[PDB]
Formats: C-alpha cells, sequence, structure tokens
RNA sequence: UUUUUUUUUUUUUUU
RNA sequence: UUUUUUU
RNA sequence: AUUAACAUAACAACAU
RNA sequence: GGACUCCUUAACUUAAACUGAGGAGUCAAGUAGGUACAAACCGUACAAGGAUUAAUUAUGUCCAA
RNA sequence: UUGCGUACAUUCCUUAAUAUCUGGAACGAUAGAUUAUGAUUAGGUAGUGGAAAAAAAAAAAAAAAAAAA
RNA sequence: UGAUAUAAUUAUCGUACAAGCACUCAGCUAGUUAUUGAGAGACACUCACGAGCCCAAAA
C-alpha cells in the first residue's frame, strides 16, 4: 500500500476552478446554485463531464 | 430543510434536525377530508372520466350517409383464394 | 508480440467443408482476443455447469444469408447459453472498428447493455447499422471457400437448410477495417496492476 | 359410510365407477386397474422372462436376454405360473 | 386549459381571501405586491378577485366553465410561501377542475370512431 | 467425529454473497481475473492474506454459544438463460394494397382501378435509414406514383403511435389520450411523434416492421394536472402488521390534430443551441422582457458563445425538457437516449 | 360476573385517578453569570432598537 | 377521551373566527369568546 | 454410486448431453457410399435407406 | 400398516421429493438399505 | 388504528344493516374491502394478458395459421407489435391482421433448393 | 415394440 | 408425422 | 333544550 | 434449554407426529405463484407506491384452463 | 427435427434515509426550491432509535404592504 | 351474468382453531414524579465559565 502510494499520481485530479470537482462515478461535476425570492428563480446546475465520452 | 438528510460528523448539532420539504401532490392530500366518489358521478361521465352522452346524435341536432359498421370478410377470402390461385 | 491465429473446421452435412482461419486482434482487444483463444484451446478446464468451455461440436443457430451467421453456444446450443471465462458476462470494449468486410467477427449481445459471451457471429456483408452497437475483434485470413458454402445453407427467416457444426478447434503455433474515430494518449493516473492487487490485500 | 377413517388405498377402489361384480374381483386381486380400463393381471412364467414395463431400469438389459413366448395359453408349457405383484 | 383548439378556457375567477394583520398571511402579503402584478398580466382571462378578513384564516376558491358538479373549488394558503402560492396558482389554471372522478389508468384512449374499416362478423368461410 | 468435505459438485458451483436475497447490482467489473496464473508468482499473489486462518477462528466456529447470524450471508441463486435475439436486420418497409372496388363495400381513380385488379403492382419496399439521393428508397429513389398517400383524408386514416417509452396507443383523428408527466409544458403547447410502428387506410396498409420515417403525428396538450385520489391497505392478521397511503398520481391529456403522412419527409434537425444555459436547470423560462438582457456581438449572435458553444453534453437531455424537433425512443432508428 | 372489590377506585367510579396530580413548586435555579450577562444583552439590544 | 370533543371543537372552531356574536348565540363558549374579544382588544391600548 | 437419473434430476432439462466419441466426417461422398453398397445386396429397406441418407 | 394418515401419501410432479411431514420416504430408503 | 375513523364511514357506504353504522363491523368489513382491492390491482395485468393472447389465437386459426408460428414469424421479421395492439387490430382491422398474416406466412413457409415432381411418374 | 403417468379433482382415452 | 427385424 | 345506538315515515331508481 | 425436512447416528417392535446428538435450508419473523383442499417442499432480478408492457421457471401444451 | 403459454424492471412518473464514513471537508447563505442516465437502498415479530401531528389555555407585538374603497 | 377471496384479538414451535371475552352504543378508565440520580465498549441532548466552578439557611 505505501509503495502504491508513491506510485499513484495525485496531483491530476486537483482542480483550480470553484465550482468544478472530481465524482467517484469517473465525471467532472459542475455545480452553481443560486436562489431569488423576489423574481422568483431558483437555479440548481449539476451538469456532469464523462471520462469515457 | 436542505436536500437530504446529512450524516457526516460535521452536521451532528441538534440545531439541524426538523423540518418538512414542500410536495404539491402531498399538499393536497394532508389535512383534507377524504370524499366517495360511490352514489356521486353524474351520467354524463364515463368510468375513466370521459364525457359521456345521455341522447342520439339525431336528436341533438335536431334539438340544438355513414360509413357501413360491417366489413366484408367474404370479399376478403375470396379475394385471397384469387391471388394465391393466380 | 504476434497475434493469435487460431483455425475452426466447418462440417456442413456431415461432410468436411473445409478449415478456415482467423486472425484475433490482440493488440488493441487484449481480453475479447483472450477469451475467445482460450474457448477455442479449451485449456481452461470446466464451467458453470462442469461442462467443458470448447466450442468442439457446437452447432450454428444462425444462418442468414448476406447478413450474417450466428453460433457459438455451448450450454444449449440453441441460442439460450452462453459462459465465458470470467463468468457469466464481461464488460463491453471501446468500438474502433466498423462493420464493412466480409468475414468480419464479433460477439452477440442480448437485451441488456452488457450480455456479452461466447456468442458470436460472422458478417458475410457490409452493416454500416452495426457500427458502435458490437465490438470487432477478428478478421478472416483465409477459407473463404468454407464461409461461401455456408451462406448457401441460409434462409430469410433464419432457418437450416442441413446441419452445421464445428468439427475441431485449435490454435496455429509457428489490411484492417476502418476505424470510427482516431485514438489518441491519455492520461493514466492509477496504474493497471492497482487495481489487481487492491482485490487481494495490500 | 358409517366409517369415520378409510385406508387411502381402499378409498381408491371406493372412487371406480365400476358394477359390484368388477369391484370385488378388484378388492380381491383378479383384476386389476389401469389406464382407466380393467384387465387380468400379467402372468408371470416360470423360466421365461417378464415383460420390460414391469422390472427396473437397470434390470431391462438382463431380462431382455431370458427366453420370451410369443404362443397362446393353450400351447403354453410352463411348470408354474402365477400373477406378478 | 385549451380547448377546441386555443379558443376555450376553463378557469373562469379566483378569489383569494386574506388577512392585513395575521402573521400568517405574510406570503400573501408578499405575494401581492411582487407577483400578483406579474402573474395576471400573463393570465388576462381569468379574473381575480381579494377579500380582506381579519379574523379568520387565509384560503382561495377557484371556479371553473362548465355543468359538471366539478365547476367549484377551495383551497386554503394557511403557513404557505410565495412560491408554493404561485405554484398552487399554476395547478389551479392547467387543471380542468378538481378532477373527483379523473381515474389513472384504464385503455387511456377516446374516440367516437372505433373502427373505421368495419367491425368483425361471422362469415361463411369462417363457419 | 471428523466430517469430511463433499468433491462431488451436483447441480451447480457453489457462489456465496452478502446481504439478503434482493436486486442489487448485475454490471460486470471493467477489470476480469484470469482464472488461470502463467507463472508461480501468480499463484503466490493469489493469496489473501486478510483471511488469515488462527486458532481463534477455530474458537468462534467451535463456541457452543449462539454464532453470528444467518441473515448476513447466503447463497446465490442459479443462473439465468436469456435469449440472444441481437443484432437484427436493416430497417425496412414494405407496402400493400387491398382495394374493394365492390359496390356494396363502397357505396388517383385511375390507378385505384389498375391496383385493384393487379394488386401485386403495388407493392413497395424501402429502407428506414436516410441516404442520399436515394433518400427513403432501397438502391433507388421511389416512385413518382407515390403522391396518393397525400391525397387521403384524415377522416378515413389511423396509425399507432408511441406516447411513451413503452407505452402504445391507437391514434386517430381527434382522439384524447394519456400519458406521463411531460416536464417544462403548459397550456397551448403542441407536440410531435415520429415514432409510429404501422400505418393504414381503406385502401392500404404501411407494416413498417420497425418504424415508418416519413410519418408523424401532431398533437396539443389539453391537460396536465393529478388525476384522483386512491386508496391503498394492506395488513397480515394476528401479526400487528399494517400499512395505509393516499397518492395523488399526475397524468397528461394530449389531443390529436392532424396525421401528416408525406414520404418525401427530410430527417429532422440535430439538437438545437440555446442562447441562456441558465434555463435548462431553472424552474422557469425567461420571459421575454428578461431575455432584453442579453449581450451581442457585431455578427448578432451571444457574445457568450466564445467561452462555450453550447452543445448537448449528455443523451437525451435536451429531449427530455422537449427543445427536440420531435419525440423520438429507442424503436426509432433516429433516437439517441440512454437504454438500461 | 366480573370480581369488584372497593366501590370507589380506578375506573370502578368517577373522581378516582391512579396517577392524580400532586401540589408542588415551579421553582427552578439558574446561575448568576447567566443572569448578569442576560441584563447586558437587553441592555444593548434596547440601544439597538431604540427603545431608550 | 372520544367523539364528543371532535364535535364540540368543530363547533367551537366555526365561531371563534367571527364578531358581533351575542350571549344567545355563543351558547357555552361565551366565556371564551369574551376572553378572546378582550384579548384580542389589548393591541389598541396606548399610553 | 450415483445413478444417472439422480444426476439428471438437479439440471436443466434441455441441456445437451456430452459426446463421448468423435471421429472425423467422411471427406469424399460418392467413396464413402460405394464402400457401404458393398454389405447391402439382400435387404431392400437397407437399400432404400442408403439411398435417402 | 401403514396406511391411514397423511404422513405418507406419495410426492406428486412439481413437489421436490420431500413435501411436510412425511415418513415413507426415509422408510423405504432405509428398507433397501438394509432392514 | 389502522385505519382513520373518518374514512371507514364512507368506505363503509351503501353496505348492509348494522356494517354502515356500526364501528366495530365497520373495521372488520372494511379492512378486507380494502385489502381485497389491494391484492386485485397487481393480479389485474396477466388476466388481460391471456385475454389478448386467446383473442389473437382467435383471429389467428381463421386464416389457417396458429399463433404459435404467427408470434415467431413476426419477431423474426423485426415487428414489436405488443399483444395489445395485436388484438385490437385483430377486432378493428380485419385488413390489417390478414396483412400481417400474409406477411409472415410468406417468412414462415420455406421452400427447399430442389424441387420435384412426381405427378406423370 | 413405443408414444399414455398416482391422469388417484371430474370428463375422456378420441392412437 | 409411429419405430425396429445384421449378412 | 340535548350526540350516538334504537323506532317510524316521505322522496329519489328501469338495459328490464 | 424449538416445530418440519436433508445426510450420519443413539433408543424403540430397524415400529410412532415420540426421546435425545453432529451441520445446511425454510418457517418462526414471508406476500403473491406451483403442489386439488390449512405455516415447513420447488421457484423468486422475492410485497415504498401508481398504470391495459417486454421476459425461459417450478412446470405445462384433448376438454373444464 | 422447427415451436409456444408463464411469477418478478427502482425502462416511464411521484416520495423517503439522524448510533459520527454516500459524493457533502461540495455549493449557496437574510436563516437551503426536492440533485434531469447518481452509487447502495426501502418484507419484518421481540427489543432499540429518528421525525411530523393532537382544532384548546397563558403571553401586556392582530395594521410601515400592491390595487380598490 | 364472468373471475377471485378462511371475521378480528392474545398466548403458542404451530394460519395453532370449534380454546378465553365481546349484542350494540353513550360517559369514565391502565408508564405519574428528580431542591435527592446519571453515561459504565447494546447505543445518552444541550448552554455558560474555566484551573478553576457552585453557594446553603437567615435576607
Amino acid at each position: 500500500a505505501k509503495e502504491a502510494a508513491k506510485r499513484i499520481n495525485w496531483g491530476a485530479y486537483i482542480s483550480h476552478q470553484r465550482g468544478v470537482r472530481w465524482h467517484p462515478q469517473g465525471a467532472w461535476r459542475v455545480q452553481f446554485s443560486r436562489r431569488n425570492h423576489e423574481r422568483n428563480f431558483f437555479v440548481r446546475c449539476e451538469c456532469y463531464f464523462r471520462v469515457g465520452t | 430543510i436542505a436536500d437530504r438528510v446529512r450524516t457526516s460528523w460535521t452536521y451532528r448539532h441538534s440545531r439541524y434536525s426538523g423540518g418538512v420539504r414542500f410536495s404539491l401532490p402531498r399538499f393536497m392530500v394532508t389535512k383534507r377530508t377524504y370524499l366517495s366518489t360511490k352514489f356521486r358521478r353524474p351520467s354524463t361521465v364515463t368510468k375513466w372520466g370521459n364525457p359521456q352522452y345521455t341522447l342520439p346524435s339525431n336528436v341533438q341536432r335536431e334539438m340544438q350517409q355513414h360509413t357501413p359498421k360491417y366489413c366484408d370478410m367474404l370479399f376478403l377470402h375470396q379475394e385471397d383464394q384469387q391471388s394465391r390461385r393466380r | 508480440l504476434p497475434n493469435p491465429l487460431v483455425h475452426l473446421d466447418i462440417s456442413i452435412g456431415g461432410r468436411d467443408a473445409g478449415r478456415m482461419v482467423f486472425q484475433l486482434f490482440a493488440d488493441t482487444h487484449p481480453i475479447t482476443a483472450e477469451n475467445f483463444r482460450c474457448l477455442c484451446t479449451g485449456e481452461t478446464g470446466l464451467g458453470y455447469w462442469m461442462r467443458p468451455r470448447w466450442y468442439k461440436s457446437t452447432p450454428f443457430h444462425r444462418i442468414v444469408p448476406g447478413f450474417m451467421c450466428q453460433g457459438g453456444d455451448i450450454h444449449r446450443g440453441d441460442g439460450r447459453g452462453g459462459e465465458c471465462i470470467y463468468g457469466q458476462f464481461f464488460r463491453d470494449e471501446r468500438f474502433l472498428y466498423k462493420h464493412s468486410k466480409r468475414g468480419l467477427l464479433s460477439m452477440a449481445k442480448a437485451r441488456r447493455q452488457h450480455t456479452n459471451n461466447s456468442q458470436f457471429f460472422i458478417t458475410f456483408d457490409a452493416c454500416p447499422w452495426l457500427d458502435g452497437e458490437h465490438v470487432v475483434f477478428g478478421q478472416l485470413q483465409s477459407g473463404a471457400e468454407v464461409l461461401d458454402q455456408i451462406e448457401e445453407q441460409g434462409t430469410p427467416g433464419g432457418w437450416r437448410k442441413r446441419p452445421v457444426e464445428i468439427w475441431n478447434c485449435g490454435e496455429l503455433l509457428l489490411e484492417r477495417p476502418e476505424k470510427l474515430y482516431e485514438p489518441s494518449e491519455q492520461v493514466i493516473p492509477i496504474p493497471d496492476d492497482v487495481y489487481i492487487k487492491a482485490r487481494r490485500g495490500f | 359410510g358409517h366409517k369415520h377413517s378409510e385406508s387411502v388405498l381402499q378409498q381408491f377402489y371406493n372412487r371406480l365407477p365400476v358394477r359390484k361384480r368388477f369391484l370385488k374381483a378388484i378388492r380381491k386381486g383378479t383384476l386389476i386397474w389401469d389406464k382407466g380400463q380393467v384387465k387380468i393381471p400379467p402372468i408371470a412364467m416360470q423360466g421365461y422372462g417378464l415383460p420390460n414395463k414391469l422390472v427396473l431400469p437397470h434390470q431391462k438389459e438382463f431380462n431382455n436376454k431370458l427366453p420370451k413366448f410369443k404362443g397362446k395359453i393353450n400351447q403354453l408349457k410352463a411348470t408354474r405360473i402365477w400373477f406378478q405383484d | 386549459m385549451a380547448s377546441r383548439g386555443g379558443t376555450l378556457w376553463h378557469l373562469k375567477e379566483v378569489v383569494i381571501q386574506y388577512s392585513a394583520s395575521g402573521n400568517s398571511s405574510q406570503g400573501l402579503r408578499f405575494f401581492f405586491r411582487h407577483l400578483l402584478h406579474r402573474w395576471k398580466q400573463r393570465n388576462p382571462q381569468v379574473q381575480v378577485h381579494t377579500v380582506e378578513n381579519k379574523y379568520e384564516a387565509p384560503k382561495a376558491t377557484f371556479k371553473y366553465l362548465g355543468e359538471r358538479t366539478d365547476s367549484r373549488c377551495e383551497t386554503p394558503l394557511k403557513d404557505l410561501s410565495p412560491g408554493q402560492i404561485e405554484q398552487i396558482l399554476d395547478l389551479h389554471r392547467n387543471s380542468k377542475g378538481d378532477n373527483r372522478f379523473l381515474k389513472h389508468g384504464g385503455p387511456r384512449t377516446w374516440t367516437e370512431r372505433r373502427s373505421i374499416q368495419g367491425l368483425w362478423r361471422p362469415s361463411l368461410p369462417s363457419q | 467425529l471428523q466430517i469430511y468435505p463433499q468433491r462431488r459438485v451436483i447441480g451447480h458451483r457453489i457462489e456465496i454473497f452478502r446481504g439478503k436475497h434482493r436486486r442489487r447490482r448485475m454490471v460486470p467489473p471493467r477489470i476480469p481475473l484470469h482464472p488461470l496464473a502463467a507463472n508461480t508468482s501468480e499463484e503466490t499473489a493469489s493469496k489473501d492474506m486478510n483471511l488469515f486462518e488462527t486458532y481463534r477462528d477455530l474458537q468462534l466456529r467451535w463456541k457452543k454459544t449462539c454464532r453470528q447470524r444467518k441473515k448476513k450471508f447466503n447463497i446465490a441463486r442459479k443462473w439465468r438463460m436469456p435469449r440472444n435475439i441481437r443484432p437484427l436486420p436493416d430497417p425496412s418497409w414494405t407496402l400493400v394494397f387491398h382495394v374493394n372496388p365492390r359496390s356494396g363495400y363502397r357505396r388517383e381513380e385511375n390507378i385505384l382501378q389498375i391496383l385493384a385488379r393487379h394488386p401485386e403492382k403495388g407493392r413497395v419496399e424501402g429502407s428506414g435509414r436516410p441516404r442520399g439521393a436515394d433518400g427513403w428508397g432501397r438502391d433507388g429513389p421511389l416512385p413518382q406514383w407515390m403522391q396518393i398517400l397525400q391525397r387521403t383524408p384524415q377522416e378515413e386514416l389511423f396509425c399507432v403511435m408511441k406516447s411513451n417509452v413503452s407505452t402504445q396507443h391507437k391514434v386517430t383523428a381527434g382522439d384524447l389520450i394519456q400519458a406521463e408527466k411531460l416536464h417544462r409544458k403548459q397550456a397551448g403547447d403542441k407536440v410531435v411523434f415520429g415514432t409510429v410502428m404501422l400505418v393504414g387506410s381503406r385502401d392500404w396498409t404501411i407494416i413498417g416492421k420497425p418504424t415508418v420515417p416519413f410519418a408523424k403525428v401532431e398533437a396539443t396538450v389539453e391537460e396536465q394536472t393529478l388525476a384522483g385520489e386512491t386508496l391503498s391497505f394492506f395488513y397480515r392478521k394476528s401479526r400487528r402488521v399494517s400499512r395505509f397511503r393516499r397518492i395523488r398520481h399526475c397524468v397528461t391529456m394530449l389531443r390529436i390534430d392532424r396525421i401528416v403522412v408525406d414520404p418525401n419527409m427530410t430527417v429532422d434537425p440535430p439538437a438545437p443551441k440555446p442562447d441562456r444555459l441558465l434555463d435548462l436547470w431553472a424552474n422557469r423560462w425567461l420571459y421575454p422582457d428578461e431575455l432584453d438582457g442579453i449581450k451581442r456581438n457585431e455578427s448578432g449572435e451571444p457574445v457568450v458563445s466564445e467561452i462555450y458553444d453550447g452543445r448537448e453534453h449528455q443523451k437525451g437531455s435536451y429531449q427530455r425538457r422537449g427543445l427536440t424537433a420531435s419525440y423520438r425512443w429507442y424503436p426509432d432508428p433516429q433516437s439517441a437516449h440512454w437504454r438500461p | 360476573r366480573a370480581r369488584i372489590g372497593w366501590r370507589k377506585a380506578p375506573g370502578k367510579y368517577v373522581g378516582v385517578k391512579a396517577h392524580p396530580l400532586r401540589p408542588h413548586d415551579q421553582r427552578i435555579k439558574i446561575n448568576k453569570r447567566l443572569l448578569w450577562q442576560g441584563l447586558k444583552i437587553m441592555l444593548s439590544a434596547k440601544f439597538a432598537q431604540g427603545q431608550i | 377521551c372520544n367523539p364528543q370533543q371532535t364535535r364540540r371543537k368543530q363547533q367551537y372552531a366555526s365561531i371563534i373566527g367571527k364578531q358581533g356574536l351575542s350571549k344567545k348565540q355563543c351558547g357555552i363558549f361565551w366565556d371564551y369568546y369574551k376572553r378572546k374579544c378582550k384579548k384580542r382588544r389589548s393591541t389598541k391600548k396606548f399610553i | 454410486m450415483t445413478t444417472r437419473e439422480y444426476e439428471e434430476a438437479f439440471l436443466p432439462r434441455r441441456l445437451k448431453r456430452i459426446k463421448v466419441f468423435n471421429t472425423p466426417p467422411p471427406s469424399e461422398l460418392p467413396a464413402f457410399f460405394h464402400k457401404r453398397l458393398d454389405n447391402a445386396h439382400s435387404n431392400p429397406r437397407s437399400i432404400l435407406k442408403l439411398y435417402r441418407q | 400398516w401403514n396406511r391411514n394418515p397423511s404422513a405418507r401419501y406419495p410426492k406428486k410432479g412439481n413437489k421436490g421429493c420431500r413435501p411436510v411431514c412425511r415418513a415413507m420416504r426415509k422408510i423405504r430408503k432405509r428398507l433397501r438399505t438394509g432392514r | 388504528m389502522q385505519i382513520p375513523r373518518d374514512v371507514i364511514f364512507e368506505v363503509v357506504r351503501g353496505f348492509r344493516g348494522r356494517s354502515r353504522n356500526c364501528i366495530k363491523i365497520a373495521r372488520v368489513r372494511a379492512m378486507k374491502a380494502l385489502l381485497y382491492s389491494y391484492i386485485m390491482r397487481r393480479q389485474r395485468q396477466r388476466r388481460y394478458r391471456v385475454f389478448w393472447i386467446g383473442r389473437i389465437n382467435a383471429a389467428g386459426r381463421e386464416w389457417s395459421f396458429p399463433y404459435a408460428w404467427l408470434a415467431t414469424s413476426l419477431w423474426r421479421q423485426n415487428i414489436w407489435l405488443d399483444r395489445k395492439m395485436l388484438a385490437n387490430l385483430a377486432e378493428t382491422e380485419p385488413a390489417s391482421f390478414r396483412a400481417l398474416v400474409n406477411e409472415g406466412k410468406s417468412v414462415y413457409f420455406w421452400n427447399p433448393d430442389k424441387v420435384r415432381d412426381i405427378q406423370d411418374l
């Protein structure tokens, strides 16, 4: 395990962008949630970018 | 409140419990007297709720040629026999 | 390493038809190739049902002229059967090659998505509409006279005029179809070996 | 009837839509019920082989090799004969 | 809802009873200032009326165009959000009524002409 | 005293599984394990150290006290025998004629007469997939006489469409049909169903084995509300167990307008590219007034387009919201969506 | 008939209770610190709201 | 602990939300209604 | 020991039976049948069956 | 003889050869194996 | 407890004497009344599928074509038509049905590679 | 010789 | 839509 | 003056 | 300090649904299906919920069906 | 020889998850509008745990709220 | 007219079922309480102060 850890590249999964995260499904998840009661407008993005595609 | 129940160690406080989510389907059921349809359905409504008539069309028109009902099976049989024997 | 070279002997109505030779794409489809080679060689032993996983003495349950011919069932031999070395079913593979050649090999599928088994089928003509739905892993190298004879036993309804069964199998010891896209290198953070090692304790 | 409980074998007989005459015979053993018909029980001859339908699957190979009778009852010359159970 | 090619609506009148001092009517009050005017314009075919009542819980009544028994409905609006209110409103507008007889399932088809070609009858060949 | 094992495999091999007998994952792993070892190192590595046996283990097996519960593990049932129907033939359609010139039955015209005498002449077979100059025809273009199909009125037309992924209905001229909840739909919303399995009239019958790529149905949303209340109850006697529910199902009503049948039809355009991506995840479409704040470049296109084109990210995404020209399913070769 | 003992017993008579109420004191304990702090908080609230 | 309490509560609830009710009208709930009204009138009292 | 029935009682009824003996098929039909004809000279049924095959 | 009670009715097709409360199953086997 | 009191009365509407009014009796009555519907709504499907299969077979037998054959013929043709639509067609569209049967027959019935005539022999 | 068995819930044995 | 009876 | 159980009456129904 | 069945086995009249042991399933605490009629046997991709849809399983294919 | 009937889809639509490990150590924030191919799921006696309700009484917060009057 | 269906409750290995209560309705009726207790590998909430915390009875 300790040897495999060394070999494993951990730096590739790091994303320098808010709202973009890794998912165990093997995808990039995009999050964007906002509310507006005054104008009656609520948005919740749940976009996924699959690797296999 | 929230989307789901948070089981994480970060959210284990007494201040995170309770509340109920809004649901349109459920709002028209919760706290509402039930009414049976038996002995209440009019004559103008079918079993599935579809509109129903109570008068012939002829009468309806008066107070406001067609395709034959049955088909021709004999012609179909004879035409199939002719086509197979040709 | 060189690609495998498997052979199949077909018998039409108890008569020795000939001997067809196929080349598997191990380079691109290692898993798929391996499966077929192990089934042909019969070096895996029994199976789920205590049956030998060998293509020897298997009938072809489907012969459609000009479209394709199905077969490979080892359990019942009718079509409602199959078993891979890995188990019942195995995951699919990347769809690289098309169906634009005579004699191409490809695995079968069930109503479900991932239902690949020993069941394969040889294409008689180009099948563009089959692109992306099936995995191509083999190509006929010699013995087209046997496929030509086999095509004669098919009917539009998928009927069979005379019995068609594989007599003998084995492996020989000593241009590619079009591509759907252009393969390119990818970033592989986690090594392959790790996945194997994880399943055993490490 | 008056009896509270009855044997299954007896009950079976009781359910046979046949005359009393044949019922008695059936009960006795002179007759059998099979395929909705009544016929004489099979005859077991001394030395000869029994029908292939009465022996066990593994005994058929040895039973088929024994002598067989292809004559009438009058022409039969068996030392002893009896019904096969 | 649309009918006869979208030349006929069901929903006629909507009455809303609210209060000007009750806390439970806060949502209604809020609604009456931001989305009421905006909502009205979009649906000019529907009349909207408001009734003030101090010592009474809020509610809403709906009137539909038809000879059926489903030409009237009521719904309380106690402790509801502006959004919820709007949702309710939209439901009512897009519904033909309370639909007390509306069954989920069945043949899922209603046609005046059962058969075009013609129905089946016994014939001498068949017999 | 010693209990010997059983090596004789009768029936099928034994397979252990975790949990109770229920519907669990069935997708095989991406990396299958070989059942044979090609080296002594593989043999040695095959050993599981986690499962190392000790005296302590034996202790737990031998204890006379209550052991581990039997509800944690069970034996896997036998395998199934699914039917391998795939692959399928090339999609194609065929045409027939059964004209009835009898006065008794009767109570363009030129060709019809000919057809009645010789209905075999009318046998036309095509292909379902698109092609070039041939179009929907097979090995060439379709006959010029096919325009007859457009002359028949809607009063004598009938078809079989798919309201849902699996539900089918007999659609006719002026028909009221029931379907599931359609997301992002309101009053005065017209829809198109391109999914048809069979077409017919008093003169002809388009079989359309897979489907008809030159036929569609036009409908309008007439109703989108909740169904009637339903009561469900269940209990077990002498066991203190029951359940009560009050459910209100949702349905949608669609009114048929026209059944268009044009053999010279063209394939539907691709998925559109919306100007704003917020409406896709929002609860309501932006109003015209709000859409006025959209920045545009000299070319007239949104400025935002430079960042992202706005193409479809997933299969059957825009179709769910109804941005597509027409609705299609698996049966339709033109369709593209997730399949179980 | 069923057994019966006392004429005035729970269930057999009106007014008898198995767990009747008992007089008691409603006073509670509290730390002085809490009070001390709450005074301050109230005072600040007053200022905040403009009620002084 | 009974059907009677439901009837009394339903009756009460039907009259509570009104104004200008007489003693002869209120009935058994007269005291309650008077206390309610006096409670309500508390908000209108200034220094 | 065990019986075949016993064994079979726990398997699909339509399951195919293994082959115990396998030999190469006859390559030349005319030469294969010419040698077979040498034994049938009195039985009409044998001749008819050979012709049918 | 063993013929009255319901614990001795043979299995018919689709029972598994071991229904509830049977004795004859184990009696015949035993008999054959040695009495 | 299992069921609200307010609904029992409603559910027991139209029943015989004492059972429309008695809470005690009504309870037990209503329980079974709801149970039966609960149970039967799940089994309602196969009872209609068997009716569709029977109507289709009946229809088919007319033209000397059993359902057994018909099904296979249809499926081999890439035809995906449910028994509900099949049965509806069989009753409403005779011509349509006959078309299908003829389509199927062609496929089902196949000639060999050689045909011999022994009429004059 | 075989298809037809405890099909022993009833009819039927139409081979 | 029954099979078998070596040379 | 007053709930239920309980007691009587009137009206309503037709593919029978 | 347990009721039926599978293998081994003590006692008994190689008896009994008894009495008592070793290790698997089910019921107990399991629904609907099959076995003619009342837990224990076969099968289950085994009962959150709703609708008029497709499938190799025990097993069936003269009539009740 | 080639066949066929059959019990069970979370394909479609609407809900739920409180003994520290389901992404969530994310996003949003004036106090959360329920994730559209998202993974495991939701038969249950005894025992244990979470949550929503029970029309009433008390409190010195029942008029800064569009339009209309 | 067609199809389908073994009142409810407790105990019990056992739906045990020919065992125990109930004609029906109205009113009453069975887990009440820490100025004195508590977190103990079968489950233990929260506030303030902090190496310091509480203050008893008079008042």
